[PDB]
């Protein structure tokens, strides 16, 4: 029983370590998705103007 | 000095690797005796070439052996 | 197989193995005495006079240094291979070893040293 | 054959066959002897463990960097450090292998020498070259012009180059890195009561550094929002408990970057180091060196520094120019990917320093046409 | 003891018959008819000498199919040949190494399949399919079907 | 021992579980990530033609 | 030849061969000269019974051990008991095998060089050893890491050990063990009407403590259980009929390891020695110590200690920490099997202390490099 202890054990450690892992994954690939939806609208709102300078100009 | 014992040891391997030719005074029944003895000599440095090339691919053979014994263990 | 005939089996096992590594090593050398040969060519001693025979003989010196300074380097070689072969053998001996201490016992004697002991000269067979 | 796209760096030694995506191995260039007794017998054990081995026994040696600031200052370690590349984290011998070593610019002459004979008389490579860590960066990212940020973790330089002709009067080489921002982190999170002191916590400090530290956008507004909320503090397990919680010591060690007065240094931060290198250049060029500012370097992986030095420097700009920071996901291996793709091509493949010309003139070969 | 065993497992009226007038004799104290713990615990006790029970309990209970307690016919052969150690382990580790590593064929350092079932044909010795998945699994420690040193020496033991 | 051992098995199909759920997260915010990569890379061309024509006006 | 594994310990010497199981003959270590007058003539009265013989005449003997704390306090008596060790209970003459004695941790100097001076000029050995008690105990668990408690009879100490070296600056010794708990078992006996004063009648306390007593694992509980109910009440017969029925004295002579206040010492108990001596170790190898936590001696063989101690060190702990201790049934000899273990491996076969080696430095070679 011991030894099923053990393999219990470095199962469990494992697990969580790759959770860890992929906690950080989505953790950065969730931040440059809010990044890049902030600088797509900030570039709608650029064409917008510029199409409206085109115009004038 | 390391790096000056180093270098004064491959000044000594090109050095004393290199031995002192004596044959313009050995006349030309001695130059044939010492053309036969550099002959030998030089045969006999082949075949310790050769003898030291095969036993060091069997040595990297083991140690890749135990290597592998290891990463098994490991 | 039997235990014992299993036991015979991979001596035999051993026999073939040993029966190849001879072999290999007969041929081994076999072959590198035909290298060697194919290397150390004897050249003709007679006919030359001296200034031939001196010049030959600078060859030969210089060929020495040459083969005796790439003797030195292959010796490097071997000697780095004894070693990383002495640290790989140590790490062998580190990972099964010293926790492989035996129970010795000074009172389980042999089991015909045993019966001697404990009986004269009666235990012979073992 | 293939040829071995080694990089020294400092801190992170990064290694590989040329060709691939990603360095072979990667581990820390720490070289540590035991500094206890030692009562087990036949325990084996060693009298240096290098590499990612000395991060595993940290708690009994005393590790210590050969490499302080790009520069080598001790020879031996740095020869135990490659001799362990070599043999055990890629297992080829080097007597059948080209390899391609990196240099941070302006470093001493004697240093890139020694490396050129160590390479050729101990390990006895075929041939060897010597590149500027900046320019791989740039091959990375697949341009040909374009100001290069390689903050590192030794040292942090910033090379220009346009069309392919380097600026060689433009290079402003500045020494705060990582390793500063460790010490620096190490020594403000003392004003909460956590005191590392020990080389081996050093690591960990690094590690908290990694984990939690983030640039911030604007300064001020920081330092006051992390005064009266507590939205910031995020906590950390040390290796045995004991959690730890780290306040406004988040963005403020990070910060030493863009003011390099926090650790006493004079010079202007990366934001204006940056500014000055591209004003040196030439007045036609400065447009395509304003829109192509690559990051590369290990220490430029904070979150949120893309954003800060845009707006730093747009700030500084004039307005009429466009400001765009390349920032690739694959950072830190920048450096090594450009590596690989430089030994790969063929054109390259006459410019290797070969064994015969070192042996005709010296280990001086290095600064002379085989560059 | 390589050929104690052997012989013994086999063995003619001599030794046999030496085992059973012991056995024979031991009824000063000791009838259980098959040898449990405390009766040869008895015998070997009124012997003259007391020896650590460890001994006895590994030799009765460790190398048996059964390990009830009671003595086994074979296992009473290992007893005797594990008194002293001269079945050598199955030869030396050199000559064992050597015969590796010109096992190891393709030269990693393991021995694959093919080129092992390969080198057991060249062996020709009497052939035992049951035997072989037997040899199979004693070169799973690591269950990779390879058989490395380790293992190899493993399973060698006792090989004579 | 028994019942520490049921315990850390228990922990470890727990920890499995979780990384499972992470890497289904990590792929879809994967490929959203290149969806807005790819749109902002026509954001881009966009911006470059206004600009050539504003400077042309 | 064979080595011989001595242990000299303080309250039983433990010797045998090198490479068994256990020690061939355990005796206590006490010589008692005779008292009275003695009238019958002829009786062949000896003037001193030295081991186990006195232990059976202890009706009128004065029975004093040689050691008191770990030091050795009266060598003539000491020789006296290490001649009958070898002459009389192993039967094997000293000139013809080597002997490797143990010593606790932070003794005083010239203990051990006129210990092996004795053993190198009265005995006459070929090369003798000296070892830390607590290496051993750690050899014999079949670990390489791991803090110590070895509470023996005489001096408890707590040595932590990692990756076989040694930690000098966190062994913390403690001069509380088991002859002070069977003093202070016999001084709150007397609470009942029971007095022993005699010094063999402490050798009775001794056999009511081991018999008897136990750690409670929680001890409000327990004297509050015992006050209300008699569920606890054990009787023993002494020597001579008069049966004795202990109430909760049992858990409270044991009790003392945990708190030394009760016999008067100021420091604190074994469940928190053994926190301070963890916590003054570097911070990577606390949670391999936390995990490895090791018992040894005679005194840890209390029924219930592996359970208190741990519930103690958990209550002091991180939470997080796993706190494991390792409690073998072999305990009171596990010094010794560690001994013969050492003792038989072939590395240390050259670390033996020659006798011509003694011979050209004196006794104060066991200082030197052969520790
Ligand atoms: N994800 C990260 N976040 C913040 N800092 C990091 C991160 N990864 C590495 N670093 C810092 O960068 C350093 C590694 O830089 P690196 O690029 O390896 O230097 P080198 O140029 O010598 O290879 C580390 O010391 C660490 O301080
Ligand atoms: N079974 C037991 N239960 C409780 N205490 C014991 C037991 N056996 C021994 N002791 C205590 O331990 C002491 C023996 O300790 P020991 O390990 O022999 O000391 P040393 O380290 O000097 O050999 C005895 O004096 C006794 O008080
Ligand atoms: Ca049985
Ligand atoms: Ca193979
Ligand atoms: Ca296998
Ligand atoms: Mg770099
Ligand atoms: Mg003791």
């Amino acid at each position: 029983i011991e030894s099923d202890l053990e393999r219990a054990e470095e199962r469990a450690e494992l697990s969580e370590g790759k959770c860890a892992e992929l906690e950080e994954e989505l953790k950065t690939v969730t931040n440059n998705l809010k990044s890049l939806e902030a600088q797509a609208e900030k570039y709608s709102q650029k064409e917008d103007k510029y199409e409206e300078e085109i115009k004038v100009l | 000095g390391k790096r000056q014992t180093e270098r004064e040891k491959k000044k000594k391997i090109l050095a004393e690797r290199r031995k002192v030719l004596a044959i313009d005074h050995l006349n030309e029944d001695q130059l044939r005796e010492k053309a036969k003895e550099l002959w030998q000599s030089i045969y006999n440095l082949e075949a310790e070439k050769f003898d030291l090339q095969e036993k060091f691919k069997q040595q990297k053979y083991e140690i890749n052996v135990l290597r592998n014994r290891i990463n098994d263990n490991q | 197989i039997s235990a014992s005939r299993k036991l015979q089996l991979k001596t035999l096992m051993l026999q073939i193995a040993k029966q190849e590594m001879e072999r290999e090593a007969e041929e081994r050398r076999g072959e590198k005495g035909r290298v060697l040969r194919t290397r150390c060519q004897p050249l003709e001693l007679d006919g030359l006079g001296f200034e031939e025979l001196q010049d030959l003989c600078r060859q030969l010196h210089a060929r020495v240094d040459k083969v005796d300074e790439e003797r030195y380097d292959v010796e490097a070689k071997v000697t780095k291979n004894i070693t990383e072969i002495a640290d790989l053998t140590q790490k062998i001996y580190d990972l099964r070893g010293k926790f492989k201490r035996p129970t010795l016992r000074r009172v389980r004697i042999s089991a015909d040293a045993m019966m001697q002991a404990l009986l004269g000269t009666r235990a012979k067979e073992s | 054959t293939t040829a071995l796209v080694c990089d020294n760096g400092s801190g992170l030694v990064k290694a590989g066959f040329a060709g691939d995506d990603a360095p072979r191995a990667v581990f820390p260039s720490i070289v540590g002897r035991p500094r206890h007794q030692g009562v087990m017998v036949g325990m084996g054990q060693k009298d240096s463990y290098v590499g990612d081995e000395a991060q595993s026994k940290r708690g009994i040696l005393t590790l210590k960097y050969p490499i302080e600031h790009g520069i080598i200052t001790n020879w031996d370690d740095m020869e135990k450090i490659w001799h362990h590349t070599f043999y055990n984290e890629l297992r080829v011998a080097p007597e059948e292998h080209p390899t391609l070593l990196t240099e941070a610019p302006l470093n001493p002459k004697a240093n890139r020498e020694k490396m050129t004979q160590i390479m050729f008389e101990t390990f006895n490579v075929p041939a060897m070259y010597v590149a500027i860590q900046a320019v791989l960066s740039l091959y990375a990212s697949g341009r040909t012009t374009g100001i290069v940020l390689d903050s590192g973790d030794g040292v942090t330089h910033n090379v220009p180059i346009y069309e392919g002709y380097a600026l060689p009067h433009a290079i402003m080489r500045l020494d705060l890195a990582g390793r500063d921002l460790t010490d620096y982190l190490m020594k403000i999170l003392t004003e909460r009561g956590y005191s590392f002191v020990t080389t081996a916590e050093r690591e960990i400090v690094r590690d908290i550094k990694e984990k939690l530290c983030y640039v911030a956008l604007d300064f001020e507004n920081e330092m006051a929002t992390a005064a009266s909320s507590s939205s910031l503090e995020k906590s950390y397990e040390l290796p045995d408990g004991q959690v730890i919680t780290i306040g406004n010591e988040r963005f403020r060690c990070p910060e030493t970057l863009f003011q390099p007065s926090f650790i006493g240094m004079e010079s202007a931060g990366i934001h204006e180091t940056t500014y000055n290198s591209i004003m040196k250049c030439d007045i036609d060029i400065r447009k395509d060196l304003y829109a192509n500012n690559v990051l590369s370097g290990g220490t430029t992986m904070y979150p949120g520094i893309a954003d800060r030095m845009q707006k730093e420097i747009t700030a500084l700009a004039p307005s009429t120019m466009k400001i765009k920071i390349i920032a690739p996901p694959e950072r830190k291996y920048s450096v090594w990917i450009g590596g690989s793709i430089l030994a790969s091509l063929s054109t390259f493949q006459q410019m290797w320093i070969s064994k015969q010309e070192y042996d005709e003139a010296g280990p001086s070969i290095v600064h002379r046409k085989c560059f | 003891d390589d050929i104690y065993k052997a012989a013994v497992e086999q063995l003619t009226e001599e030794q046999k018959n030496e085992f059973k007038a012991a056995f024979d004799i031991f009824v000063l104290g000791a009838e259980d008819g098959c040898i449990s713990t405390k009766e040869l615990g008895k015998v070997m006790r009124m012997l003259g000498q007391n020896p650590t029970p460890e001994e006895l309990q590994e030799m009765i209970d460790e190398v048996d199919e059964d390990g009830s307690g009671t003595v086994d016919f074979d296992e009473f052969l290992v007893m005797m040949v594990r008194c002293m150690k001269d079945d050598s382990k199955g030869k030396s580790e050199e000559e064992l190494s050597d015969l590796f590593r010109m096992f190891d064929k393709n030269a990693d350092g393991y021995i694959d399949l093919d080129e092992l079932k390969m080198m057991l044909q060249a062996t020709g010795e009497t052939i035992t399919e049951d035997d072989i998945e037997e040899l199979m699994k004693d070169g799973d420690k690591n269950n990779d079907g390879r058989i490395d040193y380790d293992e190899f020496l493993e399973f060698m033991k006792g090989v004579e």
